């Protein structure tokens, strides 16, 4: 259950902005351009890792 | 190779071993110690998973 647990856990920080607009890659490469694009990128690779 | 050593008395010893066995419980509330009475940073700090 511990081992389960901490991989749901991991799967469900995915939802998290971390500060950006938004939770999802996709949407903010759409909404923005590269150079605007590459600090919100940042701010979730900076969460994610 | 024909010489050998033995005790004609004897000695009683009360050796002192000291163990730990548990340390302090503590408890962290985290909104209070990062966000202390502050309804922006509890908003911004639910971002962060
Ligand atoms: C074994 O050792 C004990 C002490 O570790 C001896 O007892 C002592 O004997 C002397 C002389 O008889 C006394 O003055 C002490 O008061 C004794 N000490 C204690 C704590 O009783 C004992 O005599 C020794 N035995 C042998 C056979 O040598
Ligand atoms: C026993 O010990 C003596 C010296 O302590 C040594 O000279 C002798 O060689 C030993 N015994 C054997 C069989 O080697």
């Amino acid at each position: 259950n511990h081992n389960a647990q901490a991989l749901n856990t991991l799967v469900k920080q995915l939802s998290s902005k971390f500060g950006a607009i938004s939770s999802v890659l996709n949407d903010i490469l759409s909404r923005l351009d590269p150079p605007e694009a590459e600090v919100q990128i940042d701010r979730l690779i900076t969460g994610r890792l | 190779n024909n010489s050998i050593a033995i005790p004609t008395n004897f000695t009683i010893s009360v050796t002192t071993e000291i163990l730990p066995v548990s340390m302090t419980k503590t408890s962290v509330d985290c909104t209070m110690y990062i966000c202390g009475d502050s309804t922006e940073c509890s908003n911004l700090l639910l971002q962060y998973g």
